[PDB]
């Protein structure tokens, strides 16, 4: 949110930890929000 | 087989990885700038280094010839000519503003810009200019010139490299870039860090970006600046030279030595003279011999210390030469050395620099100020203040390389006597070997306004009446 | 025979690290959309959340 | 001939980790990873006997002996659950898991 | 003989070669050569000096075109053959020196720059690899492309052994002429698997799909050796040892003086070189006063030590190495090491001499085929459409007349004076005396005598038209 | 291991042996040890 | 027992042993101008002139 990058489909990120154990960790941000509008056009049937 | 292992091993261990230079060079590719920069600021030898890469690539002047293909294009001579002179009319007109209005920050000219341009791809090993259109009415030009620093262009947000997105420039799968990611400046360092995405070409035709250096090799994104194979060795010489100079310093200081059993401040006032009798001990008057009396059990040890420069000056003839040899550049110009050395040997030495900067001259300073001056011309054309000439075949789109053919000179090789080498010239001319406008050009003038202003020179003797100059009838 | 240095050692678990994470994400995207269109009834539930 | 590669990854969590040195007192070969308890009389650093509830007052960083005077362990981090040896006496999970509460130091 | 048989008093007994080619003395570590020769030339400054030493005297700055076609050969006339070569000519300089730089598929370099780059890698590999790519985008006038391949680049696709004609990348026919190649498509990062494209040398209509340049030195070899391979070794262990003096510089620098006092380090320090006054480990911090001569007890004594010569021969050592570096790398060792001192005019020329005799023997036999090549590919292109009139009553078409419609040559950056004045003398006493030629002399000085001659001519009209004074050529 | 070509498919070598019945020997010498990436990728039915 | 010529190979002495390198004497000890005087005598006697003799 910094840098305007609010509404992303993807935001990476990687920072370092500091302190006495050294490491950096990767982190890949997404909020996916998969829809279809008219489900109805759909037809789902279970065989058997 | 000297390849394979070495003598008795010795390589046994060097096996470097076999990779291409980007993969070796962009991971370390912001430490080796940082490491440049870092050099350049705070070194003598880097400053004078860059300081005379720029003064002699470029130097004081850097003047234009545009000598369009007409032969080419199917156009007169004469027709060719006029416009050549109109548009140099028009650019240097324009390039020479005293706003600096060719910069968007209006504090530097076209000189200013070739030079900084051609020192920090010295010092980075690329140079990065942007091409703007303003709204201002003001002038007669809309294109403005933004310099972009190597840090300022690189991956946003600093993403993860790619196949194509490679530090921030975006490139085609055949191998040649087409976008660009440059950051915001980066001071001061609370304000958040923005990014912006810029094409290399508008779609119109026009070079919205320019982006110059020399690659080495196929694959290449990014230049290497001229210090990566001897800043090692140059911060070492510098820690060298600060630890010397200390220890010249502490030998220097420490000189002499009492040693008595007594109280030192006794010591000190029946030895060195002292003032006790009127923190740091005690001050000592400075006079005369002041010969002393030390009692049995006592030393007055005078350290005769040691030389100062036991080969530092040797030491610093071989790493200044090497660091030389890795710079391109002559050693002598380089330490300001001119010793022992015979007139042959200065002259031979000035060849080799010459050559070597006219070189970098033509692939570096050549080439930026040719893109820049079609990017000036394009928006010239397009604004109508000169006439294309009736009888072009090609379109400005077309013949872009051959409307826009043009050289440039510099600053002339200046060099070690004068008489020779103007005498030698004058005898190619008169032998026919040579030509005006290139002996010219080599002294750093262009024949045209050098025939205009002898004549207006020898129009002025005549209506003096004084006498006519050398070049009459 | 032919080894490396812990930098690129680092460099190639950071390179297999994003494109699991992309994988991942790409993975639970077509789990929405399976469950979306195949029901029409799709429950976003899970732990911590 | 078949060997496996783990991915050895101790830790658990994204939050720091510290460590602390503190007299050593232990009274056997102890591994790291070793959660330890304040001794109740002397005050000394024993190992976790898995017995007492939320007695363990830190996770042993590098392995040492009796001999030891001094040891670091951490004082703050999160851990994974399996790759941190337990006491053989501790048995409920949920007793292991909720071991150090109240402490820095938290387990996944 | 017997200097080769087991040595004086045995000595070299042990010393046993395995006679072979060097093809099998190359390609087992091939690769690791040409990394060690990439990462010698990338990290010392020496190597740094040879190579572009290289790059601005073998070809220098600038390569003029000058085609002379075999119009005796060819049976056409000389003006028709001289007007197409003006032609020809005008369309080279027109395409190549572009400022757009569309001929290289990166888009970042030039015809000099190529060359230059192309010498340079098969300078420090041993190789050179042009491609020829007429890409279908016909926006531009000439759709040839070209982008030179790095060695590393070809190798054997799926990294296998050497057959008998798949070696190292290059598939060769019974006789070992080259007919194809194996381009790595670039894996940077290094993780993806790098897909292997065959690339015949040659299109079946007789273009010159894959130009590689190099320099056996016997029978079926196909990779040539960097020409570092000789005294790699040596320079390295210069490097390693120039720093090693530096740190031992260093070093010896570093501690200057010695204190014997048997009390406690601070106090030791007060009392016999000051500092202390502390505000309200780091060991102190000593104020750089004046003399502060100090006060001793027995027991006690300040020992400053003489260190030692910092330059005890390494200077000279130095000299001598470069030397067999520079006798290695085929560059006059005075240009290399920059050092010009004690150096007579007459035997600076003589080096000099030499050092360029090898430059254009270089330069021909490397910058001039490569430059050949592509000019060649370059004017088929043109040919095929038509942008130029070939001479109508031609003996042979181009097809088979390659060579016959090619005969060019071309002239880079000249050997620069040095002194000005004798070489002058001596083209001017040439040019009187008829044994050399304008043609000679201009590419000697880096210049084309039709382009002298016809500056000349404009110069004297503009003089005429001005009346100024008529130039040193007239009527 | 002296002519440092150790490494390929098939090594031959015709030699003499010395003295009276002097004979010769002709030789392959190899080490094949050929293998797939991937058991699993290629699968194997016994018919019945 | 031959000895490979290679690197440094620095050894480690046992006190009670050692080694020791002769520091030698310079090949020609004016052998050179002994020669110079001892040809311009011979050449005296022969009539010839040292310089081209020697």
């Amino acid at each position: 949110q910094r840098e305007g990058i609010n509404a992303s489909a993807r935001y990476p990120k990687n920072w370092v930890t500091t302190g006495d154990p050294a490491r950096e960790f990767t982190m890949i941000q997404s909020a996916p929000l998969m829809l279809l509008a008219d489900p109805d056009e759909f037809v789902s049937v279970q065989l058997a | 087989h000297g390849g394979g292992s070495g003598f008795g091993g010795q390589l046994r261990s060097w096996n470097p990885p076999s990779e291409s230079v980007d993969a070796a060079l962009l991971p370390n590719f912001t430490r080796g700038n940082a490491r440049a920069d870092d050099l350049v600021r705070n070194n003598g030898y880097a400053a004078n280094a860059i300081q005379l890469h720029q003064d002699h690539i470029v130097g004081s002047f850097f003047r234009l010839s545009h000598r369009p293909s007409w032969r080419y294009l199917g156009i007169g001579e004469e027709e060719a000519r006029a416009f050549s002179r109109e548009v140099e009319a028009a650019w240097k007109e324009f390039a020479e503003d005293d706003c600096c209005c060719i910069d968007v920050e209006r504090k530097r000219t076209f000189t200013m810009m070739i030079r900084e341009g051609v020192a920090m791809h010295a010092f980075n090993g690329e140079l990065f200019v942007q091409a703007t259109w303003d709204t201002s009415s003001s002038r007669l030009f809309r294109t403005q010139f933004r310099m972009v620093s190597p840090k300022r262009i690189s991956n946003p947000n600093n993403t993860g490299d790619s196949r194509n997105c490679r530090a921030g420039v975006q490139i085609n799968d055949s191998g040649a870039a087409l976008g660009y990611y440059v950051s915001e400046d980066g001071y001061p360092g609370w304000m958040p860090q923005k990014w912006t995405w810029i094409p290399r070409e508008l779609p119109g035709g026009r070079a919205s970006f320019i982006h110059v250096f020399e690659p080495v090799e196929d694959g290449q994104t990014r230049g290497a600046n001229v210090f990566y194979s001897v800043m090692e060795q140059m911060k070492m010489l510098d820690t060298l030279q600060n630890t010397q100079l200390q220890s010249a310093i502490v030998k220097a200081m420490y000189a002499a030595t009492i040693e008595s059993e007594l109280d030192t401040q006794s010591a000190m006032d029946f030895i060195l003279g002292a003032n006790s009798q009127e923190y740091a001990a005690a001050p000592v008057r400075l006079g005369g011999a002041k010969v002393p009396h030390l009692m049995p059990g006592d030393s007055l040890n005078l350290q005769t210390a040691q030389d100062t420069d036991n080969g530092y000056s040797v030491f610093e003839q071989s790493l200044l030469r090497y660091i030389a040899a890795g710079l391109g550049v002559s050693y002598e110009q380089l330490s300001r050395n001119y010793a022992q050395m015979s007139y042959s040997t200065a002259r031979a030495s000035a060849n080799e620099s010459w050559a070597y900067f006219m070189g970098r001259r033509k692939f570096v300073a050549s080439r930026q100020a040719s893109q820049m001056f079609l990017c000036w011309l394009e928006e010239a054309i397009v604004r109508r203040v000169v006439t294309l000439p009736s009888k072009a075949r090609f379109s400005f789109q077309e013949a872009r390389s051959a409307w826009g053919n043009c050289d440039w000179i510099g600053s002339g090789r200046m060099a070690i006597d004068g008489l020779k080498e103007v005498q030698e010239a004058v005898m190619l001319i008169e032998a026919g070997l040579s030509t005006y406008e290139k002996e010219c050009a080599k002294r750093g003038d262009d024949y045209q306004e050098i025939f205009a202003q002898q004549v207006r020179e020898t129009m002025e003797r005549r209506a003096a009446g004084l006498k006519p100059p050398a070049w009459a009838a | 025979q032919n080894l490396a240095d812990p930098a690129y050692r680092r460099r190639r678990i950071i390179m297999q690290n994003m494109r699991d994470e992309e994988l991942a994400i790409a993975q639970v995207e077509e789990m929405q959309a399976v469950s979306a269109v195949l029901k029409g009834k799709y429950t976003m539930t899970g732990e911590a959340f | 001939s078949k060997e496996t590669f783990t991915h050895y990854q101790p830790q658990g969590n994204s939050d720091p980790a510290h460590t602390a040195t503190a007299p050593g007192g232990l009274s056997a070969k102890a591994p790291a990873m070793t959660p330890l308890m304040l001794d109740t009389s002397s005050r000394k650093l024993v190992a976790w006997d898995g017995t007492t509830d939320g007695a363990a007052v830190g996770i042993l960083a590098v392995a040492a002996d009796q001999t030891s005077t001094t040891l670091t362990f951490y004082k703050s981090g999160t851990f994974r659950y399996e790759d941190v040896l337990w006491p053989e006496a501790a048995s409920d999970e949920t007793k292991k898991r909720t071991a150090f509460a109240g402490t820095a130091i938290s387990i996944v």
